[PDB]
């Protein structure tokens, strides 16, 4: 019963931690951005390598803290803070600046959520042209090996929410993720190496198991 | 008790003793008739498809660290199977493929004879990236390594992780077959098609991979002969293709 | 209208709730599903499958094909030890890292019953006997092919079987407490002329219908 | 009275949520609705309406009416081709800006079928023979009239029929990958004494009834 | 017919081919493979069977 495979999957977890400003020099640390898959978390992505065909909706929750930065003026008297989330849907316009004329078309959905009440969520659909995500390719994109564009599932893109010329002020959002109504296709072995990177197979040689004393030893029994 | 099956202009010889696995419980099929009812049409060749191709033998020697072949692109020179891969944009099947082994009750060993779908594998050099020379080479076997392999864009082929990062021990999760020499020699495996959309492409995607690999190796004495050949041979099922009209 | 009451839990975000949200992309209507092959509902399906056990697991072979092989040695030892271990899925090295291994390490409390499988991998003319003995938890290895008579064993021919079966009843986890087997020969391996003298065995484990798994956790391997 | 409890996501700003709202203005009865014609449910009602294709988008025509006429010219040229593209709505400049086109930007995936009508617009003493041939996603465009006739393709008498139709069944979108069309001069046009010596060709692409639409995006063009 | 007449402790396998009239004669073991042919495994069966169907003459 909990080795169902709703049980076993179906489990929230942090996935991206990200900072950004409301006043800086570098203009790209002015807003946050993250591209949804889910192989950069080691611990989902094992457990999702067991099988070779997927298919969820995704729940996605989020966490946002705020702070003054240490620079120097005090005495202030804020009202609280308004933030902008908006997601992405494959094959959607990007935007570069915060200023961008992105942040305003009517088919990428949006919320606005203000500081001190409950934490925003929104609810993706299983969005594929295809009948299944695929965790294993053995391909070429057209030319990358091991990458299919069946699996783009979208981005999300945070900023702030002010007028013109505001205060200096520092946020953090964190990603909660879960699958849901889950289903999943032909059984694998489990993954024995380490990691390498996030987009291939790639790994090290490695030992099948650890030894021990001879082919006979049985340790004592108490 | 020996079997004589003919496909096509094609007759082997079995024996009627045979174990045969359907690999998922899945016989091969048509896709049924409107998934994509109006503008897709397909057609199905029928003709020399549903026949026997026969591959050229491996030699099983004491230290062989094993074989693989890819599937298709195993058969793109294979007579009409091989026409019909160039002439149409999109297409499907399933196989069913045969394993024989010619020894005598003087030699031992134990093969495992596995069908992998999707077998990605891993770069030699752990930032690189694979060649796609070094995944295949058509009807001509690639080789697993009994150490770890160097040099750029191969395939990291130590035989204990298969190149895809696992622990060789662990792939009876997938179709199988086991030949014991002491028991049998033989092994058919029925493969249905297995994608995440109805049709594809046929060059630029590996659907299944076949490996064979010894876990016992090869053993014999004083004058018998120092080798063991294998052969394999592959009848593609239920095929089908886009329309052309 | 309609008076109403927050209680405590309001505007909390419990990362195991459960809860209706709201959709992102409502006007998208999805691909429907396609009935793929080797469709999975439960993590059992993969345990009760065998997979092969790292027996040789001694220094010197722990990455090599020969960790899998029992030695069988040609010649007269007609009362030594071929092998021994304790049965200790989850926890022992040589079970540690099979199917079963595998699912075992991702719940904190489990049990059931194991079938374990042998099989000889030797020419056809070779004949001989094998004791394959079993001692429950709380007892002693056998120090003899004698001692090991007078237990639950099984006398196996293998110029008559090729292979050999064995259902163990009492499996749970956490100097072990934990039964164990052991293999003896009773004969000694004869051959006629012109046959390769020495020869290995195999062992397959799997798990029966009667397993159960309680508590997720995380896995010690990634 | 009343217990009661509040969950996460309480007092938030949801730019997707679906609730109802206290009415400002409550007394005031609307004027009642109006019988206009031509009402629209779906904007695949706009997609299956021809429009005019701008074949001709070569270099210093881009801002007059010839954008949109095919030049077939006078003399023997019986083996010539006269005009090819490949298909595909949404992306290629000759499709992009069509009726069909400007719809298909605001979705992030597509498919369906497609028609093409050509129109022959030079005088009735006029007569002759074109080549209409169809290569699929996949396959390279025919590079002589003989390779053409050896595919699928329709031969039109324009002394017989003013136009002619074809309808395209394999439409998806993402060194096209993308099926194609030509057109080949097969016997020359033959006048009377007294009439125009060129003339010309014209286009119009629609959608067929089975044309679906996914992801609602922003589109790129303002 | 053809039948193997070796000891009874041998096992191997030998590969069947047959082209039909108007076909060249295979070079390789790969393109025999790729027509029609049989398996043969001697420690299984000792004789295999084919049957030819369009016979004529000049």
């Amino acid at each position: 019963s909990e080795s169902s495979i709703e049980n076993f999957l179906c489990r929230s977890a942090c996935v991206y931690m990200g900072e950004y400003h409301t006043t800086n020099t570098d203009t790209s640390k002015l807003f946050a951005s993250w591209t949804i898959n889910a192989r950069r978390m080691v611990q989902m992505r094992r457990k999702l390598e067991l099988f070779t065909y997927v298919r969820f909706d995704m729940e996605v929750t989020f966490v946002i803290t705020s702070k003054q930065d240490q620079g120097t003026q005090l005495g202030q008297d804020m009202p609280p803070l308004t933030h902008q989330i908006m997601y992405i849907p494959p094959g959607g316009p990007i935007p570069k600046s915060v200023t961008d004329y992105t942040w305003q078309t009517s088919t990428n959905p949006s919320i606005f959520w203000t500081e001190g009440n409950a934490p925003p969520r929104m609810s993706i659909p299983f969005i594929s042209i295809g009948n299944a995500y695929s965790n294993f390719y053995d391909g070429w994109s057209h030319g990358v090996y091991g990458y299919n564009t069946l699996n783009h599932m979208g981005q999300i893109y945070v900023r702030h929410v002010n007028g013109s010329s505001p205060l200096p002020m520092t946020s953090t959002v964190r990603m909660y993720f879960k699958p849901k109504h889950v289903k999943v296709w032909v059984p694998r072995p489990p993954r024995l190496c380490q990691y390498k990177n996030a987009s291939t197979v790639n790994f090290t040689p490695t030992n099948i198991t650890e030894k021990r004393q001879s082919i006979n030893y049985i340790p004592e029994t108490v | 008790r020996v079997r004589s099956i003919t496909l096509g202009n094609s007759t082997i010889t079995t024996q009627e003793s045979a174990n045969v696995v359907v690999a998922y419980g899945r016989w091969p099929e048509y896709l049924k008739d409107n998934e994509a009812t109006a503008e897709d049409q397909p057609t199905q060749p029928d003709v020399a498809t549903c026949r026997f191709y026969t591959l050229e033998s491996v030699t099983w020697e004491r230290d062989s660290p094993g074989w693989w072949w890819k599937f298709p692109d195993a058969l793109k020179d294979m007579g009409l199977f091989g026409q019909n891969m160039y002439y149409h944009y999109l297409g499907r099947a399933g196989y069913t493929i045969h394993v024989q082994c010619n020894a005598s009750k003087f030699h031992q060993g134990c093969l495992m004879v596995v069908c992998v779908p999707e077998a990605e594998m891993g770069c030699s050099q752990v930032d690189g990236t694979v060649n796609e020379h070094s995944l295949s080479e058509g009807e001509t076997a690639k080789k697993f390594a009994s150490t770890s392999t160097n040099g750029t864009n191969t395939v990291q082929s130590i035989v204990t992780n298969a190149g895809m990062g696992v622990g060789v021990g662990n792939l009876t999760i997938f179709p199988h077959q086991w030949i014991n020499l002491r028991t049998n020699n033989c092994a058919t495996i029925v493969m249905p098609y297995i994608n995440n959309v109805p049709m594809d492409n046929m060059f630029r995607h590996h659907n299944f991979t076949l490996m064979i690999i010894p876990f016992v190796p090869l053993d014999y004495s004083s004058d018998s002969s120092t080798y063991v050949p294998i052969t394999v041979t592959v009848a593609p099922m239920c095929a089908e293709y886009n329309g052309l009209r | 209208g309609l008076p109403v009451m927050n209680t405590p839990g309001s505007n909390q975000f419990l990362t195991s709730d459960d809860f209706q949200s709201p959709s992102a992309m409502p006007q998208f209507d999805v691909t429907p599903e396609l009935n793929i092959p080797g469709e999975v509902q439960n993590l059992m399906e993969i345990a009760e499958v065998d997979s092969v056990v790292p027996v040789n697991n001694v220094e010197g072979k722990l990455d090599t094909m020969e960790i899998y092989r029992i030695p069988v040695q040609s010649g007269n030892h007609q009362s030594s030890q071929v092998f021994g271990f304790q049965v200790q899925p989850g926890l022992d090295n040589v079970f540690k890292h099979t199917l079963l291994g595998e699912i075992l390490n991702y719940y904190a409390h489990w049990s059931g019953s194991i079938k374990l499988t042998f099989v000889f991998c030797g020419s056809a003319m070779a004949t001989g006997k094998f004791l394959l003995a079993y001692a429950p938890p709380g007892a002693n290895a056998p120090k003899s092919r004698k001692d090991a008579m007078l237990g639950t064993h099984i006398i196996w021919d293998v110029g008559l079987q090729s292979s050999c079966v064995l259902c163990i009843p009492w499996i749970s986890q956490t100097y072990t407490s934990a039964g164990n087997v052991t293999c003896w020969y009773q004969t000694g391996i004869v051959v006629p002329a012109g046959t390769p003298t020495s020869c290995s065995i195999m062992c397959f484990v799997s798990a029966c219908n009667d397993f159960s798994v309680r508590l997720l956790k995380d896995t010690p391997f990634i």
